[PDB]
């Protein structure tokens, strides 16, 4: 990074004014004479003692254990930012009654208890309790600070950052707000940072900042804003789980300190304090809470979660066969190639070069043919040239950014000179979305799914490669207002336009840099641009890990790192970390090597075939992961802590993660390792080395060995894992194929576990429920497979092939049995040495209610 | 009259024999199906040069063999492409 070319607080005029503010008596004061409580909310002017400036504060209960905090100017010059459609729905509410009161203090109770607010009216405070537990407080520090709208102090209005010029026509108008959990000394989210899982303290240093950049070749373990931002913090503790959402769109600055207690400070440019405070009590009530007011991830199409080969820039179309052909000549699994900026004629979005892509139908119909998919880019600045159509259109029309002075915003990007669509105006989000249409964008296929880059936005001559703070946008607000949602509201469009070119039948893929609170609903995003180094591939854990507690479970990051060149070694372990992250895609940029993985020494071709292999086979258990996400908004890739909430030693940990409830895993990642020490917790838990089967007991620290191709990860007892162990060439290949069962037995002798199946790619399961939810339950001696949703019906060939048992002892006899069939005996096959029992061929339809019982 | 997999490593009945399930290590117990992770099926190709492909790619849906008997009950139906 060149660190001058972004703001730090002090140089960003409205933190610096903010973090002026110390600790103390704060000025505000509740008028509790203006208190008016009806059925949905309690509001109450608060006044400035100094500037007698009147805010109303508008204070809610909500159902499932939330409340809302809004504060906004009592009479304003003009109206403020209010963030539009990332609230999925209006909450709904709980009643706040009044269960005692005085001269200084109002306690409400919210509904029929157990929860309590505590309103003081001097110095305004509120304190949220469960009963006689003391939760939170809200301003206890008296930093509470709203700088109220002036007549349109360094910086305070004009502001200069470099060479850019901001013209600051409404002058200081910062909000932030003060938090404070006692009992809390861990506390996580608020991503993008490249930095660690458990969030540190800012005090002597830079607050955490929410800001979407483009940070050409990032650096890591610092609090730069990076290109996108989900403000929201969790809060964990071996008693309780809290969350704090804070939204607003605007530039945010996040300060954390320690005292045991946590107080947190949120400082934004504009807009009105609007606060959700979830109170879970535990993490996955946390995860409920937040999905209830912002939604789920989106059910990515199957394909989606295959691996994905991109480079920029594979050639042409002659470039893009071979490729293809090369992953099957060496029996490398793949489901999507993808093309960069490359592809298009100049840069113009929705256009082919003619000499590289002359015939994009004949190369997605090749595709097709291995059933395989392709994904295009396309991002959201415009070329500005008469000769293109798509220039002309948003010209003609209107629809781009403006300046102050009217005229459309031109700055420099990929094809030079550039506009930018104004996605927050919902008239072009729907021209965006048409754009999809098959007549629309020629040459492209329902096999041809979309990358949007560069959407925070990045200008490349812009302050801090970004849009002017006073470029004007849909009904008069500032890019100020809006920059956080810019790029959702792109990836929202692209979502649309997917869904729509098709009728509406089939699911989106798209990937997007930049995000949001509410991104979870539109597809995947990834960490960027990174390095092809170790400690890169280190850092993809807490990375994704910190965007998967807020909601964001479709994450990842270049598989080889993006800038530089990996050697083979480190190929290999970003291989075998990528095959077991959500989102699993090789990118490289533009001066690299070529690094497509048949290219390297057979060893390491063996090894990475090898993590593709294990990727592909546990697709089923990948697609019901993520049904889980779509349905409750649990993450998919998880910290050991959400796991073992009351084991402190996984407080911090960010070398190890788990997927569901099932797998731990601990990938290699430092060069010349032989080993690595693996954390298994768990007071009487068992875990499985899923390649050799041996158990282990819970807790400790196992030191493993490994060799090249080694993957440490572990089942553990209690589970069961679907899996496909016939891989194919692709996903569409297999998604018809037989299931594998792998039960790990608990100490206890059993297990459970579950598994969606649909048709991989439409909306069916919703429209006309056609899938299939199992639930799959081992106890004394037998294994049962009934209904877990039995709304859910669907016409598929897959069957039990196989069933693998870890931890039993060896059967006499192995009876199945199931509805419209007479009893079968099975073959079987038992390892003393391990206790593993192979039951071979069951035979039985995955839709069918079956029992199979040992001895 | 049992099935002896050609690398000695078991002998099961003739009805084991392309059933869709891999009883051995060698995959020549499942020459026509998907079923073992190491086998090959064999492309007779009548009138051109015959081919061997992966048993992975038997009934993947796409066209291996020229004369299309690598799919058989995938949906897709493979024209004859020797020439
Ligand atoms: C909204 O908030 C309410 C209030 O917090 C919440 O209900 C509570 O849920 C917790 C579970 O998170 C309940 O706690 C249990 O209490 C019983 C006794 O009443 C205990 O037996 C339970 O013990 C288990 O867990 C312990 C560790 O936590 C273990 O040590 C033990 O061995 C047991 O496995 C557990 O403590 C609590 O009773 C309720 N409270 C009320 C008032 O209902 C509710 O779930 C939240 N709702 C939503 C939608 O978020
Ligand atoms: O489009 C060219 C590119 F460099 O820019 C953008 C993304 O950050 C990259 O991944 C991409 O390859
Ligand atoms: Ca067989
Ligand atoms: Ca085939």
């Amino acid at each position: 990074v060149d660190r001058s070319n972004f703001k730090t607080c002090d140089e960003s005029s409205f933190c610096k004014r903010q973090r002026s503010i110390r600790p103390g008596l704060s000025p505000y004061r509740a008028l509790l004479d203006t208190l008016q409580l009806g059925p949905d909310a309690l509001t109450v002017h608060l006044i400035h003692e100094v500037t007698k400036v009147l805010l109303v504060l508008e204070l809610q209960g909500l159902q499932k254990n939330m409340t809302r905090i809004r504060i906004d100017e009592l009479e304003p010059r003009r109206p403020r930012y209010r963030v539009p459609d990332v609230l999925v729905a209006d909450p709904p509410t709980a009643r706040l009654s009044v269960s005692g009161r005085d001269d200084n203090s109002v306690e409400l109770t919210v509904a029929e208890g157990p929860y309590k607010i505590i309103l003081t009216a001097q110095p305004f405070r509120l304190d949220l309790l469960e009963d006689r537990s003391l939760l939170l407080s809200v301003n206890a520090r008296g930093l509470m600070a709203f700088e109220h709208q002036r007549a349109p102090e360094p910086g305070a209005w004009e502001e200069t950052f470099k060479t850019h010029s901001d013209s600051k026509p409404y002058g200081p108008t910062s909000v932030g707000l003060d938090f404070s959990l006692p009992g809390m000394e861990h506390v996580y989210g608020i991503p993008e940072h490249a930095d660690s899982l458990r969030l540190k303290v800012t005090e002597g240093g830079e607050p955490y900042r929410l800001y979407n950049l483009d940070v050409f070749q990032y650096e890591l373990n610092n609090p730069m804003a990076l290109y996108g931002s989900v403000p929201v913090l969790l809060a964990h503790s071996f008693h309780r789980d809290l969350g704090i959402f804070w939204l607003n769109a605007a530039e945010t600055w996040v300060d954390i300190s320690s005292n045991p207690q946590t107080d947190i400070r949120w400082m934004s440019e504009s807009g009105i304090i609007d606060v959700f405070l979830m109170l879970g009590p535990s993490v996955f009530d946390v995860f409920r809470q937040y999905a209830s007011l912002t939604g789920t991830q989106a059910l990515p199409p199957l394909f989606s979660l295959g691996y994905h080969q991109s480079r920029w820039n594979y050639r042409d179309e002659a470039d893009v066969l071979e490729v293809d052909q090369g992953f099957d000549d060496h029996n490398m699994p793949c489901d999507v190639i993808w093309l960069d900026i490359e592809h298009a004629d100049g840069k113009r979005y929705f256009t082919w070069d003619p000499t590289r892509f002359p015939q994009p139908l004949n190369m997605l119909e090749h595709l097709a043919s291995k059933r395989r998919k392709l994904v295009a880019i396309v991002d959201p600045h415009i070329k500005v040239d008469s000769g293109y159509r798509v220039h002309e259109e948003l010209r003609n029309h209107g629809l781009y950014v403006k300046t102050r002075d009217g005229s459309d915003y031109e700055g420099w990007c990929w094809p030079g000179s550039a506009s930018y669509p104004d996605f927050t105006n919902p008239r072009m989000r729907a021209w965006w979305s048409n754009m999809f249409s098959f007549d629309n964008y020629e040459g492209s296929a329902p096999n041809l799914y979309v990358w949007n880059d560069m959407n925070e936005p990045s200008v490349f001559n812009g302050p801090e490669v970004t849009m002017l703070k006073d470029a004007v946008h849909y009904g008069g607000w500032e890019h100020r207002d809006i920059h956080n949602i810019y790029g959702l509201y792109v990836h929202m469009a692209t979502a649309d336009g997917l869904i729509q070119r098709s009728g509406g039948i089939e699911r989106p893929f798209v990937l997007s840099r930049a995000f949001f609170s509410g991104s979870q609903r539109f597809g995947a995003v990834w960490t960027g641009d990174n390095t092809a180094e170790w400690d890169h591939l280190k850092i993809s854990i807490p990375m994704c890990l910190s965007l998967a507690l807020v909601g964001l479970s479709f994450c990842g990051a270049d598989v080889g790192g993006f800038f530089k060149n990996p050697e083979p070694e480190l190929l290999v372990r970003w291989y075998q970390m990528g095959a077991y992250q959500p989102f699993f895609r090789a990118h490289a940029h533009l001066d690299t090597g070529r690094r497509e993985p048949w290219l390297l020494a057979s060893q390491y071709q063996d090894a990475i075939r090898d993590a593709l292999f294990q990727r592909y086979s546990l697709l089923p258990f990948w697609y019901t992961l993520f049904y889980q996400a779509h349905k409750e908004g649990f993450p998919v890739m998880r910290p050991l802590w959400v796991q073992y909430p009351e084991d402190m030693s996984t407080f911090s940990i960010e070398d190890q993660f788990m997927l569901g409830d099932a797998l731990l895993i601990h990938p290699v990642s430092d060069a010349g390792a032989h080993g690595v020490q693996v954390y298994l917790p768990g007071q009487e838990e068992v875990w499985y080395d899923i390649q050799s089967y041996q158990k282990h007991h819970g807790p400790q620290t196992l030191y493993l060995p490994v060799t090249l191709s080694s993957i440490p990860v572990f089942q553990r007892g209690g589970t069961i894992v679907p899996r496909w162990m016939r891989v194919r060439r692709s996903s569409d290949c297999m998604k018809d194929d037989p299931i594998t069962l792998f039960v790990a037995l608990s100490p206890q002798g059993t297990a459970q576990g579950e598994l969606f199946l649909d048709d991989g790619h439409t909306f069916n399961y919703q429209t006309r429920h056609e899938f299939l939810l199992r639930r799959f339950s081992f106890s004394g001696s037998t294994l049962v497979s009934s209904s877990a949703d039995p709304k859910g019906h669907l016409e598929t060939p897959i069957w039990i092939e196989r069933v693998v048992i870890m931890g039993a002892g060896k059967p006499a006899a192995v009876v199945l049995q199931t509805k419209g069939s007479p009893e079968s005996r099975l073959s079987f096959q038992h390892d003393p040495e391990t206790s593993v029992l192979i039951l071979r061929k069951p035979g039985v339809s995955v839709a069918s209610d079956w029992s199979i019982h040992l001895r | 009259k049992p099935f002896t997999c050609l690398d000695g490593t078991a002998t099961i009945p003739f009805d084991q024999v392309n059933d869709d399930y891999c009883d051995c290590k060698d995959g020549s117990d499942e020459p026509g199906t998907a079923a073992c992770p190491n086998g090959s099926f064999h492309c007779t190709n009548t009138g051109y040069k015959p081919l061997y492909i992966l048993s992975s790619r038997v009934n993947d849906g796409v066209c291996d063999c020229c004369d299309g008997t690598d799919e058989y009950n995938s949906g897709t139906v493979c024209e004859n492409t020797c020439r």
